[PDB]
């Protein structure tokens, strides 16, 4: 994730303001879990919907 | 008979020891209040300690109902943690004409006695 | 379009719940102990 970019999925964090701003670190999390179900798959098993 | 000899009429028991558990703030603030309520140490904290107050009262009459003088007077105790009791205040309440023993009066409302009895549901016969 | 801010600064307080929940503890506590030692000097007032 290059500085200075936002990526084009990206989870987002509340300011003492109380906007929604861009956060990078819950961002990137987020984006690993989703490269992991690209590559491995992700399981639902014991999930309930 | 008929006496009227109320000089030579006195009453100077040993009330039976009383504790009370200070839970709250408001508990404690209540002691502060009462000017019968002498520490050793003001700034000693009293919150979840269990005092006990040994407390005698000495009572002179002008009159049937009315009395002359009431003393109660007493050390004031903290059970330690190890069960030990260590005396930490002193109990001097001092009065003219009065109708009562107010000391007596809070510790009965606001604290218990050592023992409790309980009532069984219903007596039993024994013979 | 107009937005208008007539809060005067409640933006910046944080976490008003709890705060404002601490004052009115700190108020009834203080009023509570206040109440209860009026109580008793009435009652070891009454008694002598």
């Amino acid at each position: 994730i290059p500085r200075e970019t936002i990526p084009f999925l990206h989870l987002r964090k509340k300011t003492p303001a109380g906007d929604w701003k861009y956060d990078r670190q819950l961002s990137s999390l987020f984006l690993d879990g989703l490269e992991k179900a690209a590559f491995n798959g992700v399981t639902f098993k014991d999930k309930y919907v | 008979g008929n006496y009227t000899d109320f000089e030579n009429t006195f009453q100077k028991t040993v009330e039976p020891v009383y504790q009370m558990h200070i839970k709250t703030s408001k508990d404690i603030a209540v002691l502060r209040s009462k000017e019968w309520f002498q520490l050793d140490d003001e700034d000693f904290d009293l919150l979840n300690k269990t005092l006990t107050f040994e407390t005698e009262t000495e009572v002179t009459f002008k009159n049937a109902n009315i009395f002359s003088s009431v003393k109660c007077f007493g050390p004031i105790k903290v059970e330690l943690p190890t069960k030990e009791t260590v005396e930490i205040g002193i109990v001097d309440y001092e009065a003219g004409a009065s109708h009562g023993n107010p000391v007596v009066d809070f510790l009965k409302r606001n604290g218990s006695t050592l023992e409790q009895k309980v009532n069984l549901e219903n007596p039993i016969p024994i013979a | 379009p107009v937005m208008a801010d007539l809060n005067g600064g409640l933006q910046f307080v944080p976490e008003l719940k709890e705060f404002t929940a601490k004052l009115r503890k700190e108020l009834v506590e203080t009023s509570e102990v206040r109440k209860a030692v009026s109580i008793e000097t009435a009652l070891e007032h009454k008694v002598v």
